[PDB]
């Protein structure tokens, strides 16, 4: 095979094989294929979903669940590729051509990737690192009228719930705040803000 | 730059080998050297940094067990006097410094049995017989965990404890292969 | 009617007691019963019962009857209210019990000295076995706004409790819910009084 | 009794008057029993002039070897006859054997005592209370007129001394239950002595 | 004492005396179900479409009913009593006699019901012994210590927990002489006075 | 100065050992060669703790790996 | 004075009144009642539905056939923890005053099933938990950071630790020096020995 | 009058898709929705129910779900705002609701609002709140260390719940009467503070 | 007796898969009454359970063993030969078995032996430094870091960690350091 | 309210015992705001201040705590509030040296009390720092904003037990989570400003 933009590692010829049956494959057949793999690659932990009609394709086609999942993952190689370098369309089709996908079929699978890549981008950087992430946030506002040492009372105070991710568990933090340190916390916030907003 | 005993050049000699054996003592998980004895040569802050540098330069010089060749070519930073104190009291007693390594190695893993003890008891009658007369062993153990020692305790039947010895047998009998 | 402070009959213990110290020397039987009233008084005494003993030169088994028996005829006498252990009667079954008379003055010593009232005030000590509690505070607030609604003005009271275990509580509660608390309360310290009222007059029938 | 050669070694050399004096073998014995139940125990109880004359190195291999073997006679409740046979095959003289079996007979409770204070225990009752009461009524139902019992035992964490109590409720079938069972745990003493 | 009816359970049971005496009885059954079945509002449904009567209405009788059988269940009024309170609610003496008679059958049950929601205190549940005499240990291997090792079950919230004891011969012989005591002292003169006369 | 860094974790030490396993009570012959790493750290709760863990070669190399590339990233940006 | 089934004690009043109500019951019945009590001892468990028609025609009330089983089952389980023969049994029965026939058809059930409820009972008798298992691997040690060269032995070892048969076990895993491994059976070694010459 | 509603292009698929379903069967849900909105650990419908709600509507799982997630929101706004039926009737005609459906949606808050405003009243931010309280009354007759008493004692009950646990609690504590008058004494001050709050 | 004549080569291969599926990988749906209702309905239980257990257990002392096809041809051969032994025909598909089955099931053995706990995966990113509360800018980027851990059979641990340059640069050396070991006690 | 008795007044004419005025400072702003724990302490400082037993002690420390406590809780802060506590016989030249003692400390009293009632856990401190991500396992380039917040919050030792065990806490705001909660943040903003306002 030439070289390839979606892998730095050579490719298995089984993967050439595969791309001479997706020129064999119908049109219908290969564009029903390329559905699955771009549900597979939106969804894949829908693992159930993937399996029902991965097996609804081999029926239809008559085609062993060995050979289909060679199939698939001779060609997932590109657009996982694609993915992990954002490569640009053109490297896709270019890829698909090298490893054997009639050109028709490449600019075929070329512009689905075009119309994707972009929610699987969102997608795959929701999939990075984030520390601590807030999930959400809840505050009551309020006055204290009494206490245990003073009949009556001035004193003005805001509480909050913080709800955090921790892996796959959460947390709620509780906190109270003084009137004065509620306006040093929102000073504080605004002077993030204006420093995320010099970069956003 | 130096050696981290470059801070050793100030004791006198006289006072170098009773510190040295009492902190590799100490290396030995033995008492540790009592700070009245050096607070005139060191500072607490001096003191407790020290007792680091010294422990980390032996535990490197013995964990590498280079010749002595390149032991006092890593001592050409040494006083001539210190150079042999510290040559002797390595080759004098490196092999404990070695099986404290080992003992520390072993700890490289998630838990540890410290100790244990073992007791016999004979069982005469149960409010379900009033002759069970049932030998019976306690084992008694304490793991290291989570920083922490734990107690366990594993009471035996005679049945119970020959499937231990059989097992223990067998790790055994592989054990020989290696040691 | 008299009632026998021991019960029923004699624990082994007291027997074996009562024919030991037959001939002990006075001052060391003395020695044990400070010890005793003042291990009844939540103290301890291994070091002054030992070198007692070895004073004394008195075994470890003597000890032990000496000191078993004279702690369970005093608890035994503690048990009944003086009044009804009138002292004709306690000294009576005492010389039933072949004490001599000095050792028998000298526990009604004990029994009705000024030691009586101090161990009554520590006997009273038992009767919790649930945590009773050790202090309650309270806040209460009106929260104007919350983040599901622009104004509210509800109140709410904050309270937290702390137990005589060292436990320790804090939670928050609704006026209802107070309202019902304070309900309960009220009720129940009405059944109290009435229950009160009931049995003291009743048990004079 | 499975010793190492250590140890047999270092009495094969106590066993020698041109080694130690039979009298400096027996303060050797004394500072080796000073070792083993002093907590105050020191180097200092090699000092005396019978032993600084020895070879230090020699002096505390046998100090060591002493130690040993009084600790393992101990624990195999050894005796006169054995601790003589052992002696002999180590090729003592007789007044050596004979003050080295009495100052053992003469230290042996203490070391008896000693070696009977390792290992733990389970928890052991101290104590019990109770409190006897009247249900009168409750939350939803006013009529409950029944006795019932408020019970604790006193422990002690014998592994770790702390005083935990368990406390339960009995109604009086049950309290006639736990006695019963209590009273047939105690028989059991008296059978299983008659058994 | 009287089971006077608050002026919201008078109306409840308002509803009560126009219904066929057949259908309050079915009401009555189906109440005293619920008390142990707990309830179910399709009842009140099918009742009142059958009656052709709101939803409402019967689902605020029937749980009148059921509260007038849980207070007479928690009070243990005579049936005297019972029969008063139903007087001054003014039912027919055909009601009366089917709400005295749902009383007396059913009013233990319900005991044995509500008495659950009393607090939940720590109780015995049973206990188990061993005597096992020590013979050996590591330090020290012949030696005779004997021992009475137990276990105690007991419960709490409808649990089940254990703990496991020892004890020695003397301080068990002390245990049986104690806790003997504790059951002597009901027999004595005073405890009995109160079980009487407290009544 | 001021502790900007405790926002995060840090490393105190780094040690590893080298290992093969030879046999089990289930398997005569369990030749699986493994590296065990312990990692001593401290952290704003306060004491120093340590974590254990254990790899396989192709894991560990794996590992390895993903450190050149994140010190050839830091050398790039 | 005494029963030997009773362990040298008198007879408990609740025993001597439900054995009367034992006495009510057919010996052929009886006899059924036993052989489930039995199968109850040895774990079977026994079922309500069973013992009302084997005594509801009887007049049995639930508490009659509760009290009639618990009493079997205390009076087998006495006999075999006594280990007391059939004769002996139909003799304290006769004191008691058991009829003749029924006093017969407790011995015929008794004599086959007490040398089999004796080795269950021998074994159910208190635990302070059983080992279940053991399990281990022994590995060896290159070289390290802290000894560039080791070459020593490890072992690594699992307790499968339970509380009563079908209990889940919980593992103690710990590892250990090849020392205190060698140590650690030398000494049960030791222990074994030693109990051996009780048992 | 000030915004009250955002607008966006999701919240106007929402409302497409909402003008294609009937108005028949919507406000029964809606209602069933307006009854859930206050609670957090669970869905307005079981599977089974979301599935023949789906069945009813003939929507794709995510069209359903954006139609349920946009009224939740209305719903939300139309308690922050506490708004006035007539006012949410002008801002979903702003919105381009069809007139029925705003008709719908305006007697379904008349329905409910005030009470579901209600619930969210009184909700709890605190970790942990009080639930329940019962009480035993009992006369103490002897102990191990004195008697002939006749002191009556009344065991409390304290049921909780803990937010962090998710679970019950129930604290016990006795009271000699004396500690009950002065609990008494103290719960009667918090209601003097409670009035003096009106 | 049947279990002379289980010799259905698609049930008997069926029955042997399900066997090293439950036994090894541990399928929790595969059941003796399911077994037999499916793949020998007409076998009573009384006569498939023998055979269904003996060849569990032929399975087992293969598998536990490291059987090369020699050993196992020994073994086959004994388990033939003796009384009440398999059938030709079963050592056969014993063997073909073995044959196209033993890699999965050691690989299966190996992945089982989890004692210390396991490295499940490493994720990190490096963020470069900028404005804060301390300075309004800062020069340096740093390595944001967590290892995710745990013992066999229980949830995740995760253990996060931030590194500078020098840092990287130690940690790099140390595991040169390892990997140069390696090599040298390979080569 | 808790309130002084006969008692109470005989124990604080044991005051004047004081060898000079510093001890009756001391003595009332420590039986103010001892705990049960430190009077253990105080009994001791006050047989030492003034030569009384410790039963005495004891009863001079309850009845000054009810005093100081009363007169924080109902706010006496004025000579005509609380010189009517004391009953005509008592010390008028005790009288007048600890109205104007309190009065004098009634002021820090009343502010602290402010700081000890009860709280969720209160923040103490707080530290941010803004960065930009760059690369990372999935990604090789990036470019957007992030903060790391980090809070300092202490918990009450009745609580918490043996110590206040102050402890940290961090969060990660992107940009979208930092708006909406500061679209949260303003909220209390605009309504205190309205109620301002009202």
């Amino acid at each position: 095979m030439g070289r390839l933009h979606c892998t730095e590692d050579p490719v298995p010829e089984a993967v050439g094989g595969d791309m001479q049956q997706l020129n064999q494959l119908g049109a219908q057949q290969f564009s029903a294929l390329t559905e699955v793999l771009f549900h597979f690659l939106t969804e894949p932990k829908e693992v159930e979903r993937f399996l029902a009609q991965l097996s609804e394709f081999a029926t239809t086609n008559q085609i062993s669940l060995g050979s289909l999942r060679s199939i698939v993952k001779s060609l997932l190689l590109v657009p996982n590729g694609a993915l992990k370098k954002s490569l640009t369309a053109k490297q896709v089709q270019a890829d698909f051509i090298t490893l054997g996908l009639s050109e028709e079929k490449a600019t075929y699978f070329s512009e689905k990737w075009k119309q994707n890549a972009p929610t699987l981008a969102r997608w795959a950087i929701g999939q990075t690192l984030m520390i601590n992430q807030l999930i959400d946030m809840e505050w009551k506002f309020g006055v204290t009228s009494g206490s245990s040492e003073l009949e009556k009372v001035g004193s003005i105070f805001l509480q909050l719930k913080l709800v955090v991710k921790k892996g796959n568990q959460t947390e709620n933090v509780y906190i109270e705040l003084t009137l004065p340190q509620f306006y040093s916390f929102l000073h504080e916030m605004e002077r993030v803000r204006t420093s995320m907003e010099c970069f956003c | 730059e130096g050696t981290p005993l470059w801070r050793l050049q100030k004791l006198p000699a006289e006072l170098g080998p009773q510190l040295l054996h009492k902190i590799i003592d100490g290396i030995c998980g033995r008492a540790y050297p009592v700070y009245q004895d050096y607070h005139t040569v060191w500072e607490s802050e001096e003191w407790m940094h020290v007792l680091e540098d010294i422990a980390k330069f032996f535990k490197a010089i013995v964990g590498k067990n280079l010749p002595d060749e390149e032991i006092f070519q890593q001592l050409n930073q040494l006083n001539s006097l210190h150079q042999e104190t510290i040559m002797k009291c390595v080759k004098s007693r490196k092999d404990e410094i070695k099986q404290a390594l080992s003992r520390e190695i072993v700890a490289i893993s998630s838990a540890q049995l410290q100790d244990f003890d073992w007791q016999v008891k004979l069982a005469l009658s149960s409010d379900k017989i009033a002759a069970l007369r049932m030998p019976l062993l306690s084992l008694h153990l304490d793991v290291k965990e989570n920083g922490e020692v734990k107690p366990y305790s594993i009471e035996m039947s005679r049945e119970e404890l020959q499937n231990l010895i059989q097992s223990l047998e067998a790790a055994n009998k592989v054990v020989l292969q290696l040691k | 009617g008299r009632v026998s402070f021991l019960g029923a009959q004699l624990p082994p213990e007291v027997a074996a007691m009562a024919r030991l110290l037959g001939d002990l020397d006075r001052s060391t039987f003395r020695k044990l019963l400070k010890f005793v009233v003042s291990s009844l008084q939540g103290e301890d005494c291994r070091e002054a019962v030992q070198r007692l003993g070895v004073s004394a030169n008195l075994p470890e088994e003597q000890l032990g009857a000496l000191l078993a028996g004279m702690h369970t005829l005093l608890q035994q006498a503690l048990r009944l209210p003086p009044t009804s252990l009138k002292p004709d009667t306690f000294r009576d079954q005492l010389q039933e019990l072949c004490i001599p008379q000095d050792l028998v003055g000298d526990l009604a010593s004990v029994v009705f000295g000024s030691q009586r009232p101090l161990l009554d005030s520590v006997a009273q000590q038992q009767g919790a076995w649930l945590p009773h509690v050790a202090d309650f505070r309270w806040r209460v607030d009106v929260a104007i706004s919350t983040s599901a609604l622009a104004r509210s003005l509800q109140p709410s009271v904050l309270m937290q409790l702390k137990l005589s275990d060292g436990s320790a509580y804090r939670f928050e509660v609704p006026t209802a819910k107070f309202q019902e608390l304070r309900y309960s309360v009220a009720l129940v310290l009405k059944e109290m009084a009435d229950l009160e009222k009931r049995c003291e007059r009743r048990l004079q029938d | 009794m499975e010793l190492s050669e250590s140890v047999q070694k270092g009495f094969q050399m106590l066993a020698d008057p041109r080694s130690f004096d039979s009298n400096a073998f027996t303060l050797l014995l004394r500072a080796a029993f000073q070792s083993l139940l002093d907590a105050q125990a020191d180097e200092a109880v090699l000092d005396h002039p019978d032993l600084k004359h020895i070879d230090p190195v020699v002096l505390k291999h046998c100090h060591a070897a002493a130690a040993t073997y009084i600790l393992e006679a101990g624990k195999h409740r050894a005796d006169k006859s054995t601790l003589s046979t052992y002696l002999e095959d180590c090729k003592f003289d007789r007044e050596r054997i004979e003050l080295f079996c009495t100052e053992y007979q003469n230290n042996k409770n203490s070391l008896e005592i000693l070696l009977g204070s390792i290992g733990r225990s389970l928890p052991h009752i101290t104590d019990v209370s109770w409190r006897l009461e009247y249900q009168i009524k409750t939350n939803q139902l006013h009529r409950m007129y029944r006795p019932a019992y408020l019970v604790t035992l006193s422990v002690q964490n014998t592994d770790s001394p702390s005083y935990p109590e368990i406390s339960f409720s009995c109604s009086m079938e049950q309290l006639q239950d736990l006695v019963g069972k209590l009273k047939d745990a105690s028989k059991s003493l008296e059978r299983a002595t008659q058994l | 004492m009287l089971l006077e009816l608050s002026e919201e359970h008078k109306e409840h049971l308002a509803f009560l005396p126009q219904v066929d005496s057949a259908v309050v009885a079915e009401f009555g059954r189906i109440a005293v179900e619920f008390l142990r079945r707990g309830a179910n509002p399709k009842i009140y449904e099918g009742a009142a479409r059958k009656l052709n009567v709101s939803s409402d209405t019967v689902q605020h009788g029937v749980e009148g009913l059921t509260y007038l059988l849980t207070e007479s269940s928690k009070l243990m009024i005579s049936e005297l009593d019972f029969q008063d309170s139903v007087f001054v609610l003014g039912f027919s003496e055909e009601l009366n006699k089917l709400l005295l008679q749902l009383y007396l059958d059913n009013r233990k049950e319900i005991r044995t019901i509500l008495s659950e929601l009393a607090p939940s205190l720590p109780s015995y549940h049973n206990l188990e012994w061993r005597l096992d005499v020590q013979l050996a240990s590591r330090s020290l291997r012949q030696q005779i210590k004997p021992a009475v090792t137990i276990k105690l079950h007991l419960n709490q919230n409808g649990d089940h927990n254990t703990k496991v004891l020892q004890t020695d011969p003397a301080t068990l012989l002390h245990l049986v002489q104690q806790l003997e005591q504790a059951l002597e002292e009901m027999k004595t003169n005073h405890c009995r006075r109160v079980v009487r006369n407290i009544k | 100065l001021d502790a900007k860094s405790d926002v995060t974790n840090q490393l105190v030490d780094f040690q590893w050992k080298l290992g093969m396993a030879v046999s089990s009570d289930t398997c005569r012959s369990l030749k699986y060669p493994y590296v065990a790493v312990m990692l001593k750290v401290a952290d704003h709760s306060g004491q120093v703790k340590t974590k254990c863990f254990e790899m396989t070669i192709p894991q560990f190399q794996n590992f390895y790996r993903q450190f050149k590339e994140i010190a050839a990233v830091i050398e790039t940006v | 004075m005494r029963f030997r089934f009773c362990g040298d004690l008198d007879c408990p009043d609740w025993v001597l009144a439900e054995i009367s109500t034992l006495a009510k019951m057919s010996s052929v019945k009886l006899r059924l009642l036993c052989s489930q009590v039995l199968k109850e001892l040895l774990g079977q468990g026994i079922d309500y539905e069973k013992i009302l028609k084997l005594t509801a025609d009887a007049k049995f009330e639930s508490g009659d056939v509760k009290a009639t089983v618990a009493v079997l089952s205390f009076i087998l389980s006495s006999a075999a923890k006594h280990s007391v023969d059939g004769e002996s049994l139909s003799s304290e029965l006769q004191q008691l005053g058991l009829p003749k026939e029924h006093a017969a058809s407790l011995c015929r059930c008794y004599e086959e099933k007490q040398s089999p409820l004796q080795k269950h009972l021998r074994v159910c008798s208190l635990r302070m938990n059983r080992l279940a298992g053991v399990g281990w691997r022994v590995d060896y040690t290159l070289s390290s950071s802290l000894l560039q060269s080791v070459e020593e032995p490890m072992v690594h070892l699992r307790l499968e630790v339970a509380a009563a048969p079908g209990t889940p076990a919980q593992p103690v895993a710990m590892s250990l020096s090849a020392d205190k491994f060698q140590v650690l059976l030398a000494e049960l070694k030791q222990a074994q020995t030693l109990m051996s010459s009780l048992g | 009058a000030a915004l009250i509603l955002r607008e966006s292009p999701s919240m106007k698929k929402a409302v497409s898709l909402i003008n294609a379903i009937d108005t028949g069967r919507f406000p029964r849900l809606l209602t069933r929705i307006l009854q859930k909105l206050h609670l957090k650990a669970e869905s307005s419908f079981s599977e089974e129910e979301e599935e023949k709600l789906q069945a009813a509507f003939s929507l794709e799982k995510q069209d359903l779900h954006l139609v349920l997630e946009t009224i939740s929101f209305i719903l939300e706004q139309a308690v922050y705002h506490n708004v006035k039926p007539a006012a949410l009737q002008q801002q979903l005609e702003n919105i381009h609701l069809r007139q029925d459906k705003a008709e719908a949606f305006v007697n379904t808050w008349s329905s409910m609002g005030q009470e579901t405003v209600e619930k969210f009243r009184q909700r709890i931010l605190a970790p942990c709140k009080l639930e329940t309280v019962g009480w035993q009354l009992n006369l103490q007759m002897a102990h191990s260390a004195q008697a002939k008493l006749k002191s009556p004692q009344a065991v409390l009950q304290l049921g909780v719940n803990n937010e962090d646990s998710k679970s019950l609690e129930k604290v016990l504590v006795e009271f000699s009467h004396k500690e009950l008058f002065d609990f008494y004494n103290k719960l009667e001050t918090i209601q003097a503070q409670l009035d003096s709050l009106t | 007796m049947a279990a002379g004549e289980l010799e259905g080569g698609k049930p008997l291969s069926g029955l042997l898969n399900a066997l090293a599926q439950d036994t090894f990988h541990g399928y929790p749906g595969i059941t003796e009454e399911l077994l037999r209702s499916q793949l020998y309905p007409e076998v009573p239980p009384e006569e498939f359970r023998p055979f269904l257990a003996k060849m569990r257990g032929i399975l087992k002392s293969i598998a536990s063993a490291d059987m090369d096809f020699n050993q196992l041809e020994a073994f086959l051969t004994a388990q033939t030969k003796k009384q009440g032994g398999i059938t030709s025909d079963q050592a056969a598909v014993i063997s073909k078995f073995w044959k196209s089955h033993k890699t999965k099931i050691r690989e299966s053995l190996m992945n089982q032996s989890r004692w210390n706990s396991g490295l499940r995966g490493l994720s990190w990113r490096v963020d470069g430094k900028s404005q804060s509360r301390h300075s309004a800018q800062i020069h340096t980027p740093v390595a944001i870091i967590e290892l995710e851990l745990g013992k066999y059979g229980q949830e995740s641990e995760f253990l996060c960690l931030e590194f500078d340059e020098v840092k990287v640069n130690q940690i790099l050396k140390t595991l040169s350091e390892v990997e140069e070991s390696i090599s040298t006690l390979i080569s | 309210m808790a309130a002084l008795t006969a008692e109470h007044f005989a124990a604080l004419q044991s005051l004047l015992k004081a060898s000079s005025k510093d001890v009756v400072r001391q003595l009332c702003q420590e039986s103010f705001s001892s705990s049960a724990l430190g009077l253990k302490k105080l009994l001791d400082v006050t047989c030492s201040s003034l030569s009384v037993t410790q039963e005495e002690a004891e009863e001079l420390l309850q009845a000054l705590h009810r005093l100081t406590r009363l007169v924080a809780f109902r706010d006496l802060s004025s000579a005509e509030a609380i010189l009517a506590l004391f009953p005509e016989n008592f010390h008028q030249n005790l009288k007048n040296l600890l109205t104007k003692i309190i009065l004098e400390h009634v002021s820090t009293w009343r502010t602290e009390a402010q700081a000890n009632q009860i709280s969720l856990p209160r923040l103490v401190d707080l530290d941010w720092r803004v960065d930009i991500k760059t690369s990372s396992d999935s990604i090789s380039r990036m470019a957007v904003p992030t903060c790391l917040l980090q809070m300092k919050i202490q918990e009450d030792p009745s609580l918490c037990g043996d110590k206040p065990s102050i402890s940290a806490v961090t969060v990660e705001l992107s940009k979208e989570t930092l708006d909406t909660m500061l679209d949260g943040l303003g909220r209390i903003r605009d309504q205190l400003s309205a109620v301002a306002s009202k």
